[PDB]
């Protein structure tokens, strides 16, 4: 069920995505990011990442309408 | 076990709220209410979340807002202030007392003139003379004019600011008309200071001309104004130091 | 005295004034008047509702509606709602309105200025006349034309004779005209501007009279003002490359200066002083009587003069016992009192590099000769 | 102490601060609000016509230029006549469906020309010396004709439009205007010589284009232009484009006193006092 | 193609336009040289060509410029 | 193509450069090709080094025109014809063998 | 003189990734974009290293004045 | 009246087999799935789609 909860996740990275840019971390699990539509945010990340591939100026996807970088 | 995959399996709906817009708080009413501005857009007076105190928010730090009320949901970790950042915009690389050398007498000087009134100003006090503030340096380019004005603010501790007038610096600072004792005002806030120049003519004596006297209004204006500059006289943190190649052609006035 | 029999029936306008609210506050909702009161303003907060966006009042329509501009630019013919002072609505203001219905709930907040924070000052200038040696007419006119107005203003209406409006400073340089405005800005306790006559050149074009425009209205909300110069010479002498137009735009900024400082537009309460040392290349227009009325000259101090002011800068000191001040003072002739702090400064450091507290007859001696040397070099 | 007692008590039962009424009238204003909700067209988002494609078919159309800058078809008003709202008109419409409503207000642009309007200064023409013809000549131009219209048309002419005043520094140019400028009770809008110089090409142009959009509406006025030696200048060519730009908005300044435009029937005051400077094209009758 | 109308001041340069304009009946466009001079770029180049454009719509038509001292050298 | 140069200046954030871009692509596809461009001043001016905001923008369009002409990407069946009346005022590297 | 000349020369034989920009393209229609045009320069230089990157003209780019009201 | 609009972008760059990345007309970048009825050879980083 923990492999069941990693299946289930998926989910949120349902096509189709909103490329924006990562800025910093803040917490273990939030952090700011750019959509490409000129608005900054600060969302919860998507338990379950490369959690340090995120960190230069990696470019990241968010989940359309939520923005949780998945 | 449990409290992890029940986390994991109740994520899915906690990833569906629209987000946060980071703006950066302005300044604060006193009705529980802050000014935010929001970075791609304008301003919005907001309400603030009861967890965060009204004394933790402070003009020009950055906070979280949420996604629909715009409520200060909670106060983000970096701080942004110019000075901290123009500076390394100027890129002007400082360095110690080992790298000048073959000054020496030069060196010993400007510690009588900037290191004493900074760290010992009860001395001029007791011997009874005003703090000294103007300070021209002057030889031909690249003697190490700046090398050691960098340097004399890395052992006195002060922060150390390249003016230029370049417009790059004042998107940093403000607007180009008022921006003169608009830079004393970033100076003040990290007193101690020292405010440096770098007058051209370095490079030629077309800078001696064609508009006469271009980078001598950096200081007849700096230094008028630093001698009844707000009520900062009676503690003078901030120096001004400029460097020439020639001094002959100084504006009298100076 | 009779202040008490008035007293004695303000008290009661006011028992009466209390009757009235005590009874309709318990008449309105068996209440405190400010719990009424609070019920409604956390009502208004509900109508408020929050948050609150800043726009900008471009027109009102009298009808209580107007054209706001909010952040994008868009405009909105709005209504002007309750719980708002009509008279704090001026064209350019900053409003409140409902980020979602768009209607001005209001000016409820303080606009800032970030330029009368260059402009004023919020000084202690620790030099009060009595630290100006020796000049003393020079220290009155001014007197007359600015601080005793507002100390005294019954001797003016007595006579029957407006105050005089403005004065110019202007004398050879170091002689004392910058330490005169240290002075008066310490003593007289109103607003006090002060703008470098080269801050009126700026790179681009038509700033000028902005600039210039935006000076005096700072000095007319704060009034009763003083607005000092320094150095007005500077706007028309010395150029800079970075303005437009070459010397045509350096006119059109004076002559704006050169209205608002008279023109038409009915001001008051803003006293004017300008300090200058090239005096005759000034715009005699700027300088007309009627326009600045008084002009205190300056002149290099006389030699009994020249010896209270380097009697004063040396009254902080410990000089040893060989030193004659009358041998100093003789010794180079034609000082400013710059000069003359410049000799006291100079060689009170001399005894720091020694590390003692007694400037001796040759701390001045090497002294003087590095002040001469800087002014026979550079020149 | 009793004083502070009244203070005291007063503010118990009123209570006002940074608050942004006195809050004693507009408790009830609230009541009234709460029927501004009600207003639903209410906001009403602002645009302008721009160009009618039907008016005398059954169902007029128009094109509307908002202010997210797309343009949009639309409808009539859905009560306002259609014979109101010609192109040009700045107009609001409704939000939701971009629906024409309420006609204004047009000529939003006035923004710093808003401020040249007067309230009337403190010095009346008893307090004016050298009472000749100096002051005679005047009153008869600029005064007169506002006064008592009837006399000049009885007769069967047309009196003068502009006054140039010009002389030494102080010799009351300005004062005999701020006499003229309270005693007229008609409209007057003095422009500053200055602050008709902009930062951005044929910006100047526009301000005094703005400025006489203004003065035609308001029936009767007078424009004081005082100090005109910015914008006051004289054409003239050398080198690199010298004064090009001031030049171009005093062209647009005489372009309107003389072109086609009848123009309504405004009086206008030039006070310098370097008249060698003015271009002989602003200074001959007709304009002056 | 076109006249030009120069020499001082005031000798009735505008009042034969006037009289031009009033007299004929045809498509008349009034157009003054210091409407033409915008801030933002080309946007006074876009006027040019949209008043020559609306001349061909209305033809025969007849621009009157005024004052191309607007548009020096 | 024939291209009057004061119509390929617009005032919209840096778009003029675009038609220049794009006047090439096209001209790149259907080559053979010839682009003239009549009074070819209006976007070839000096240089300035102190014009206001309008200037340093046209200033852009021109330069990005002056690489198509020989950046990389060489052009091969594509020919353009200038024309003026005042061969003073245009850039030096615009009038460059 | 052969500014384009030589670095053209330069492009053929670098042996190594060779990222050419004209000075233009930095600048675009929306806002915001050109900054996320220059991140992205950079960090596709940053992965395939060694790399060169020759802007061919820094006179959109780098000029002395700046208006900040436009 | 049945038919809509559909938005023109250009192909980035593509990512997967069956995910692209594509631009918009203005900026929003999206990562975009397709019609399985489209020669995965034509898209390729410059086209428009
Ligand atoms: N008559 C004087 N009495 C006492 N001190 C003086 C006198 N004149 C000048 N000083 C000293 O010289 C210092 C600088 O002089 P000040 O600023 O008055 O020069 P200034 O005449 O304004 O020169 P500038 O023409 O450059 O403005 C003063 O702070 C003051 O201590
Ligand atoms: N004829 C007069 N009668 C009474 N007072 C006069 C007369 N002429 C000038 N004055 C006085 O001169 C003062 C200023 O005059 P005013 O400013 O009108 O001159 P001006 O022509 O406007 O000069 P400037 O060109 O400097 O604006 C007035 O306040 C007034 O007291
Ligand atoms: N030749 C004429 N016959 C009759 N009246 C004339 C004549 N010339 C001028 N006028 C009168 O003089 C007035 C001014 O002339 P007009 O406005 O045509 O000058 P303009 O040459 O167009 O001006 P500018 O050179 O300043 O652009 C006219 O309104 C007209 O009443
Ligand atoms: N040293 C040389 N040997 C051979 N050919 C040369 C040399 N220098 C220049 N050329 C030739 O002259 C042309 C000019 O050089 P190039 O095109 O690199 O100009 P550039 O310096 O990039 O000019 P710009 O300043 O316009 O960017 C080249 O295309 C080439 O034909
Ligand atoms: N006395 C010195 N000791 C060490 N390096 C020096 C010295 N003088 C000059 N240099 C070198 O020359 C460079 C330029 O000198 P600097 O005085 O900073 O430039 P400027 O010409 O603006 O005065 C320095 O950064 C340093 O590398
Ligand atoms: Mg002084
Ligand atoms: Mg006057
Ligand atoms: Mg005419
Ligand atoms: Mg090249």
């Amino acid at each position: 069920e923990f492999l069941h909860a990693q299946e289930e996740v998926k989910r949120i990275q349902s096509i189709p995505l909103v490329i924006g840019q990562f800025l910093e971390a803040v917490d273990q699990n939030t952090a700011i990011v750019g959509s490409t539509t000129g608005s900054n945010y600060y969302v919860r990340i998507l338990s379950t990442i490369d959690r340090e591939l995120l960190k230069p100026n990696a470019s990241v996807a968010l989940h359309k309408h939520s923005n949780a970088l998945v | 076990l449990n409290a992890k995959v029940r986390l994991l399996r109740e994520e899915l709906q906690l990833l569906q709220e629209q987000g946060s817009y980071v703006g950066e708080v302005v300044r604060a009413m006193d009705k529980k209410k802050v000014l935010v501005k929001v970075h791609p857009e304008g301003k919005f007076v907001v309400d603030v979340d009861k967890n965060i105190d009204i004394n933790d928010v402070t003009p020009n730090c950055r906070v979280a807002l949420r996604n629909d009320s715009y409520t200060l949901h909670k106060i983000l970790p970096n701080k942004v202030d110019p000075l901290v950042s123009l500076m390394m915009v100027e890129k002007v690389p400082d360095s110690t007392y080992e790298m000048i050398g073959g000054l020496d007498k030069q060196i010993k000087e400007i510690k009588e003139v900037i290191e004493l009134p900074v760290k010992h100003p009860e001395l001029f006090e007791a011997l009874g003379i005003a703090q000294p503030k103007g300070v021209l340096l002057y030889g031909p380019p690249g003697t190490g004019k700046t090398l050691l004005a960098r340097a004399v603010a890395h052992h006195t501790d002060c922060t150390f600011i390249r003016v230029s007038g370049s417009e790059l610096v004042q998107k940093f600072i403000g607007e180009g008309a008022r921006m003169v004792r608009e830079l004393f005002v970033m100076a003040r806030e990290h007193a101690p200071s020292i405010i440096f120049m770098d007058e051209i003519d370095s490079i030629g004596s077309s800078r001696l001309e064609g508009g006469s006297g271009g980078d001598s209004e950096v200081q007849r204006t700096m230094l008028e104004l630093l001698n009844q500059l707000d009520g900062f006289e009676a503690t003078k943190n901030i120096k001004v130091i400029m460097a020439t190649n020639r001094i002959d052609i100084l504006d009298s006035a100076l | 005295t009779q202040c008490r029999l008035k007293l004695l029936k303000l008290e009661r306008i006011k028992d009466y004034l209390l009757m009235e609210e005590e009874f309709i506050r318990n008449q309105e909702q068996m209440k405190p008047l400010e719990e009424k009161q609070e019920e409604e303003r956390s009502k208004v907060d509900d109508l408020r509702g929050t948050p609150m966006s800043v726009g900008t009042l471009e027109e009102i329509i009298d009808d209580n509606h107007a054209i706001v501009s909010t952040s994008v630019g868009s405009e909105h013919y709005v209504s002007i709602l309750s719980f708002v002072d009509k008279d704090l609505l001026e064209p350019g203001c900053s409003v409140l309105l409902n980020h979602k219905v768009h209607a001005v709930i209001g000016v409820l907040m303080d606009d800032t200025d970030p330029l009368v924070t260059v402009m004023k000052v919020e000084k202690a200038p620790q030099e009060t006349y009595a630290d100006i040696g020796g000049l003393d007419n020079q220290i009155q006119e001014i007197k007359e034309s600015v601080e005793l107005p507002l100390t005294h203003p019954e001797y003016y209406e007595e006579m029957g004779i407006k105050p005089p409006k403005g004065v110019i400073l202007y004398g050879p340089p170091g002689t004392g005209k910058t330490l005169l405005a240290k002075a008066v800005a310490n003593q007289t306790s109103a607003t006090f501007l002060r703008v470098v006559g080269s801050e009126l050149i700026q790179k681009y074009l038509g700033d000028g009279p902005k600039l210039v425009r935006e000076l005096f209205r700072v000095a007319e909300e704060h009034a009763p003002s003083i607005v000092f110069i320094d150095e007005i010479d500077a706007i028309g002498t010395k150029r800079y490359d970075s303005n437009s137009g070459g010397e045509r735009e350096i006119q059109r900024t004076m002559l704006e200066l050169l209205n608002q400082l008279d023109g038409f537009d009915s001001r008051g309460d803003v006293k004017v002083i300008m300090a200058t040392n090239r005096i005759e290349t000034l715009d005699p227009a700027l300088i007309r009587p009627g326009r600045i009325d008084r002009k205190i000259e300056f002149p290099l101090p006389d030699e009994k003069t020249k010896k209270r002011i380097f009697q004063i800068h040396t009254s902080r000191m410990t000089l040893a016992d060989d030193v004659t001040l009358d041998d100093l003072i003789m010794a180079k002739d034609d000082l400013s009192g710059a000069d003359i702090k410049a000799i006291c400064t100079e060689a009170g450091l001399m005894a720091l590099r020694e590390r003692r507290m007694k400037v001796t007859n040759e701390d001045f001696k090497k002294s003087k000769e590095n002040v001469l040397y800087k002014k026979q070099e550079g020149t | 102490d009793d004083i502070q007692q009244l203070l005291k008590k007063i503010n118990e039962l009123t209570g006002i601060k940074e608050s942004d009424t006195g809050l004693a009238p507009p408790a009830l204003w609230d009541l009234a609000a709460d029927k501004q909700t009600l207003q639903s067209e209410q906001p009403l988002q602002v645009a302008r016509c721009t160009k009618i494609i039907n008016a005398d078919s059954e169902d007029p159309k128009y094109i509307i230029n908002v202010k997210q800058f797309a343009k949009f078809v639309v409808d009539l008003s859905d009560q306002v006549a259609p014979t109101d709202i010609e192109e040009g008109m700045r107009v609001g419409v409704d939000r939701n469906k971009y629906q024409i409503h309420i006609p204004l207000p047009p000529k939003i642009d006035p923004t710093v020309t808003m401020m040249q309007v007067e309230e009337k200064p403190d010095v009346t023409y008893s307090d004016v010396g050298g009472c000749k013809e100096q002051i005679e000549k005047l009153r008869e131009v600029v005064e007169t004709p506002l006064l008592h219209p009837e006399r000049f048309v009885n007769l069967g002419i047309e009196p003068p439009k502009g006054v140039l005043l010009f002389g030494p520094p102080g010799t009351g140019k300005t004062l005999c205007a701020r006499a003229v400028a309270n005693r007229t009770d008609a409209c007057f809008i003095r422009v500053i010589g200055s602050e008709l110089v902009q930062k951005y090409v044929g910006e100047g142009a526009r301000m005094v284009r703005e400025l006489f959009e203004m003065a035609r509406t308001k029936k009767a006025c007078l424009i004081f232009f005082d100090e005109i030696d910015a914008i006051g200048g004289a054409r003239f060519d050398d080198g690199a484009g010298g004064d090009n730009e001031v030049q171009r908005t005093m062209l647009e300044l005489i372009n309107q006193l003389d072109g086609f435009d009848p123009r309504g029937n405004i009086k206008v005051l030039m006070a310098t006092n370097r008249p060698d400077t003015l271009d002989p094209a602003l200074m001959r009758p007709g304009r002056l | 193609k076109g006249v030009l109308m120069y020499g001082p001041p005031g000798t009735g340069k505008t009042l034969l336009a006037r009289a031009c304009a009033a007299q004929t009946k045809a498509t008349f466009l009034k157009l003054a040289g210091p409407q033409l001079v915008q801030m933002f770029i080309g946007d006074g180049a876009k006027l040019v060509r949209d008043a020559f454009a609306l001349a061909k719509e209305k033809a025969p038509s007849i621009i009157f410029i005024d004052e191309l001292d607007a548009i020096g050298t | 193509l024939k291209v009057v140069s004061s119509s390929i200046v617009d005032k919209y954030i840096g778009e003029s450069a675009r038609l220049i871009r794009e006047m090439f692509n096209y001209a790149r596809d259907h080559q053979p090709c010839i682009i003239f461009m009549d009074e070819i001043d209006a976007i070839g001016g000096r240089r300035f080094s102190e014009g206001t905001s309008a200037d340093r923008e046209i200033q852009r369009t021109l330069m990005e025109l002056l690489n198509q002409m020989d950046g990389f990407d060489t052009l091969h069946r594509v020919k353009m014809i200038m024309a003026t009346n005042r061969p003073d005022t245009l850039d030096p590297a615009l009038l460059r063998p | 003189c052969g500014k384009t000349m030589l670095a053209k020369a330069v492009a053929h034989h670098t042996t190594a990734a060779f990222i050419r920009v004209v000075g233009s393209e930095f600048v675009q229609k929306y806002l915001g974009e050109g900054p996320r045009m220059v991140r992205d320069v950079f960090r596709l230089a940053k992965e395939n290293a060694p790399a060169i990157i020759f802007i061919d003209e820094i006179d959109a780019i780098a000029t002395k004045r700046f208006d900040a009201q436009t | 009246l049945q038919s809509v609009g559909q938005i023109v972008g250009e192909v980035l760059k593509q990512l997967t087999e069956e995910k692209f990345i594509v631009k918009a007309t203005n900026g929003p970048r999206y990562v975009v799935g397709c019609r399985r009825q489209l020669d995965k050879s034509k898209l390729k980083p410059g086209t428009r789609v």
